[PDB]
């Protein structure tokens, strides 16, 4: 039979050696050819954009979604989208994680 | 410079579109109301009754009518690739490319090419109307095209003008009757370039022109495209290559031809 | 759930039964098969020589176009008649 | 509700039933002829055509019989079908 | 029963062909020569670099449109506007301004991508359309 | 009085059963299928209303013209004198 | 294997460019990122025009009702002809005036009641476009290479929308109704929110209703193909369904 993975939390914190993890992803992808201005290294070929995308998803666990994908032009620009944080957290998590003064008392019935 | 995809930004944060959000554009809907003889003027002869008679309309339904095709609407429709040029053009061909809408049913009896535009007409063609005036017919000759009128009557008309309609039907091609008596002085004039002519006089009438709005007479014979230039349909034909009496197969993409000594003089006819 | 299978024109020529009273009769003469042949060409069942006029119909054809449909000549010489009678 | 066939109609399915299905088939056809009779009380048009002289057109022309009345005494005599009008 | 004799002729079957018309408009022929006769002319390539765009219509033609209402109400729309119609606005503002001699009054309707401008300018506005490569 | 004194029976409705979840399906068959059939052709319901709207005076009409001949005797009378009676209505008379 | 890229079959405006999305696959729970897919801008990024889906919607809604709705007037209760005799006979005329109780209805229902209509074919094709495109930019449209499962149980479709936060619903559009995969019709077939249609069947209704969109790659070009010929068409001479020299194909 196969066993359904659990379900994947979508909290996600840029990591700080993403531009160093990114540049050898890169490199793999489109060679060393062009170290120069890698970050200008343009997505137009739908195969290269598929190889650093895919790898990125797989390695970071984030995939861009398909509203951004065609935002993602240059390498710039992926570099952009992987150092946004994402939060998971509930409305209730969140309004209790942010600090209340002790006169608000926030119950959730849900 | 982000218009379109403003828009398409915005929505990715707004909440999903449902059944359960929709609204009409504002100004679409009027808010309904809640209550929550004409021509007659009290006793006095209306005003409408008082006036005489007079035949403004009468015979109304008779009176042939043209739809207008300008020089200017006819080179416009050959720069953007509707009308060919290196074929004739006739009402099938300007229907198909949209370049005139043809209501047989409110008495339409083909086109009138009218004058409109001469001045910068350009183009070479082979055309067929149904009424063609003196300075849209020197344009034409102008500029080495070839113009004739032709009459189609109103059962014709209808199926030149959609021919697929009619080859439906699974009827056998009829024959184009000819031009009514008042009509007949018309299209039997060279002047007119009539399809019904004597072509020895067209050479004739083609010269006066080209003296008379001065310029020099091309000569068609020594066009490459002359062949296509003369190519005319007779005067019982209502599609080129296709015979009175032939019957049109589309499903199998064949022509039935009667071989019935009878049916063919009387098709021939 | 899956949804129905779409609905489709129903394919080939329908010949309704002329025994039938409910047939509405415009689906029985002539003029209902040729549009029969003309849709579905050979599958259409038609025998392609009843397109054509028979002799009997042919006859009244004629007759119809003469009474009514003047020839050339005959509308040419009608014309001159008159200009000169008019003149 | 409507009806499954048209109320008109009514009478020639009376003859696809019972015994009048199994008169003779030359008979049934009789019946089922509505051939025109002749005109007798009224002029009948010349051709299918005719030319309108306030418009002077081409107009179709249909001859329209005119109602007879044939009272039960003519069933018994010869009136070579002329009737009461 | 007898029925007259016929032939099946497959070849004259492509004079049928010519009668058929076209659901697709077809696309301008190339001209040696621009503006055409008819004074058409096809739209720059590569598209103007501009912060907006104006499309053509179905038939290749610029989408500036005479309007009118209640019978006095000369109007001036152009349609098909993509990107920042408002830079279109001040474009329009800035070209019709000194034929009139004041600021024109325009309407911008961005959900539609629709310029409404008092006044018939359509015909100064397809020739300004025109040169910027529209 | 006049108001019911308890609750009525709490309305549950099926929004996922087979017709709502299917509802729509096919409006677009000329649109997507080659233009084969018209979306009138889905329309289900009277003979005379299919694919055709009207205010009552036309629905009388055309229902008197489309089945008028199989309608009930007193059916049909009713809906004779509905015509002349809606004929004078909508015609101000 | 090798990555599925699909690229846009018919031609781009040259002022824009395709958009993008993952091509994914239903054979396994993380089979996502299988491909990835260009997307005709005119069909997927167009304006999102929300008054348009507002107008499709509700004629979706209406135009195939009809109201089986019907009261009796005055003149088709049953009796009052005659004018009653209680003291002259005319006070009130009969006994089954709409005033009195068992009289006929003044201004009721009188149906059957047709409300058909039919929009513009150009703004129900807009329609659909709108939808698409809506869809794509909220993140509720995923492309299948097709729609084969593993194993026809519901449950296992049911865990895989959950586990990728498809949602409570999900429309399948497949390219043809005799070509589904046995396995996906096994599977929709017991399920009350996960719906499965042919691409000919797809409508602005369901789209709605269903909060997520999956369409196999050969769907995106049938659509694209469709919904693209009526901006580049000429105005109709006949009915569509008669020959045309360049339709279908
Ligand atoms: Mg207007
Ligand atoms: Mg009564
Ligand atoms: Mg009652």
């Amino acid at each position: 039979i196969l066993v359904c993975p659990p379900l994947r939390s979508r909290a996600y914190t840029p990591p700080e050696d993403l531009q160093s993890r990114l540049e050898s992803y890169v490199k793999e992808v489109f060679g060393s050819s062009l170290p120069s201005n890698w970050q200008d290294i343009s997505l137009e070929d739908s195969r290269l954009k598929f190889n650093l995308l895919a790898h990125l998803a797989d390695d970071l666990g984030h995939v861009v979604p398909n509203s951004r994908l065609h935002q993602m032009c240059r390498v710039r620009d992926v570099l952009d989208f992987y150092n946004v944080p994402i939060q998971d957290r509930s409305k209730f998590d969140e309004l209790s994680a942010s600090n209340l003064p002790p006169n608000l008392k926030i119950t959730w019935s849900y | 410079q982000g218009g379109g995809a403003r828009a398409l930004d915005l929505l990715r944060g707004l909440p999903r579109v449902s059944l359960a959000n929709l609204k009409p554009n504002p100004g679409s809907k009027k808010p309904e109301r809640r209550p929550r003889r004409l021509g007659f003027e009290g006793g006095q002869t209306p005003f409408y009754i008082r006036i005489p008679k007079y035949g403004f309309n009468e015979g109304h339904s008779f009176r042939r009518q043209y739809k207008p095709l300008s020089l200017n609407r006819l080179q416009y429709l050959i720069d953007l690739g509707r009308v060919d040029p290196s074929q004739p053009i006739d009402l099938t061909q300007l229907v198909n490319g949209r370049g005139v809408t043809i209501q047989p049913l409110k008495r339409d009896y083909g086109v009138q090419l009218v004058e409109e535009g001469a001045d910068t007409f350009t183009a070479k063609v082979n055309i067929e109307v149904q009424l063609a005036s003196e300075l849209a017919i020197a344009a034409i000759e102008k500029n080495g095209g070839v113009v004739t009128t032709a009459f189609y009557d109103p059962r014709s008309l209808d199926i030149v003008c959609k021919p697929v309609p009619f080859f439906l039907r699974g009827q056998p091609i009829p024959k184009r009757m000819l031009p009514p008596e008042e009509l007949v002085p018309y299209y039997t004039d060279a002047k007119n370039r009539g399809y019904l002519a004597d072509p020895a006089k067209f050479p004739e009438a083609r010269l006066e022109l080209a003296r008379k709005y001065g310029y020099i007479l091309p000569d068609i014979t020594k066009d490459e495209l002359f062949k296509m230039l003369c190519t005319r349909k007779d005067p019982r034909q209502i599609f080129f290559g296709l015979a009175p009496g032939w019957v049109v197969n589309m499903a199998d993409k064949k022509i039935l031809k009667p071989t019935d000594e009878n049916l063919l003089k009387y098709y021939t006819s | 759930y899956r949804a129905r299978p779409p609905p489709r024109r129903r394919p080939g020529p329908r010949w309704p039964d002329p025994e039938d009273l409910l047939t509405p009769r415009w689906q029985l003469g002539p003029r209902y098969a040729a549009k029969q042949f003309a849709r579905y060409g050979a599958a259409s069942g038609v025998v392609p020589g009843s397109l054509w006029p028979s002799p009997e119909q042919l006859r009244e054809l004629e007759a119809e176009e003469r009474e009514w449909y003047p020839s050339l000549a005959t509308m040419q010489e009608s014309l001159r008649v008159k200009q000169l009678a008019e003149e | 509700p409507l009806h499954k066939y048209p109320v008109w109609l009514w009478k020639r399915l009376q003859l696809r039933e019972g015994i009048c299905s199994r008169l003779p088939g030359h008979y049934l056809r009789s019946l089922e002829e509505e051939r025109t009779p002749t005109p007798v009380h009224y002029r009948p048009h010349g051709a299918k055509f005719k030319i309108n002289p306030k418009n002077g057109q081409r107009e179709r022309v249909e001859d329209v019989p005119i109602p007879i009345y044939f009272p039960p005494e003519s069933q018994r005599g010869l009136w070579g079908g002329e009737g009461w009008i | 029963p007898d029925y007259p004799r016929f032939v099946e002729s497959v070849d004259e079957y492509q004079f049928v062909e010519r009668l058929l018309p076209a659901t697709r408009i077809p696309d301008p022929p190339k001209h040696e020569h621009y503006p055409t006769p008819s004074g058409w002319q096809p739209p720059r390539d590569p598209p103007p670099n501009l912060p907006y765009f104006v499309r053509r219509s179905r038939m290749h033609n610029i989408p500036v449109y005479k309007d009118i209402t209640h019978g006095n109400r000369q109007m001036t729309v152009i349609r098909k506007v993509e990107g920042d119609i408002w830079a279109l606005q001040k474009d329009v503002e800035d070209f019709l301004s000194p034929l009139l001699g004041k600021t024109p009054v325009t309407q911008v309707n961005e959900v539609t991508g629709t310029l409404r401008i008092k006044g018939y300018f359509d015909q100064e506005l397809k020739a300004w359309l025109l040169e910027k490569g529209f | 009085i006049g108001i019911r004194l308890t609750l009525p029976p709490p309305k549950v409705v099926d929004r996922w059963n087979e017709k709502r979840a299917m509802f729509g399906v096919y409006d677009n068959i000329g649109i997507l299928g080659n233009f084969e059939k018209h979306p009138k052709e889905l329309i289900r319901g009277p003979i005379w209303l299919r694919g055709w709207k009207g205010n009552e005076l036309q629905r009388c009409i055309r229902k008197r013209k489309m089945v008028g001949s199989r309608m009930f005797a007193d059916d049909l009378h009713n809906l004779n004198k509905r015509i002349r009676y809606l004929y004078k209505h909508f015609n101000r008379h | 294997p090798e990555p599925v890229l699909r690229k846009v079959e018919l031609p781009v405006p040259t002022h824009r460019r395709p958009v993008q999305a993952w091509v994914e696959s239903l054979r396994g729970f993380e089979q996502e990122r299988v491909g990835l897919a260009d997307l005709h801008p005119d069909v997927f990024a167009t304006a999102p025009r929300l008054d348009i889906l507002h107008q499709v919607a509700m004629w979706q809604k209406n135009f195939k009702r009809i109201s089986y709705a019907k009261t009796k007037t005055r003149a088709e209760v049953r009796g009052g002809g005659r004018k009653p005799w209680p003291q002259g006979r005319a006070r009130h005329g009969s006994i089954r005036s709409p005033l009195w109780r068992g009289g006929g209805v003044a201004h009721g229902p009188r149906g059957p009641t047709s409300y058909y209509y039919m929009l513009p074919m150009k703004v129900r094709a807009l329609g659909l476009k709108v939808a698409l495109t809506v869809k794509l930019a909220q993140d509720d449209l995923h492309i299948m290479d097709s729609l084969e499962l593993p194993t026809g149980d519901p449950q296992y479709l049911t865990e895989l929308a959950h586990y990728r936060r498809w949602g409570d619903s999900v429309l399948l559009v497949d390219l043809t109704h005799e070509e589904m995969p046995q396995s996906i019709v096994e599977a929709t077939s017991r399920l009350k929110t996960f719906n499965l249609i042919p691409a000919v069947g797809l409508n602005v209704h369901s789209m709605l209703k269903h909060q997520t969109l999956v369409l196999t790659l050969p769907t995106v070009a049938f659509l694209e193909d469709k919904l693209l010929w009526q901006d580049s068409r000429y105005r109709p001479l006949y009915p569509f369904s008669l020959p045309y020299s360049d339709f279908p194909r």
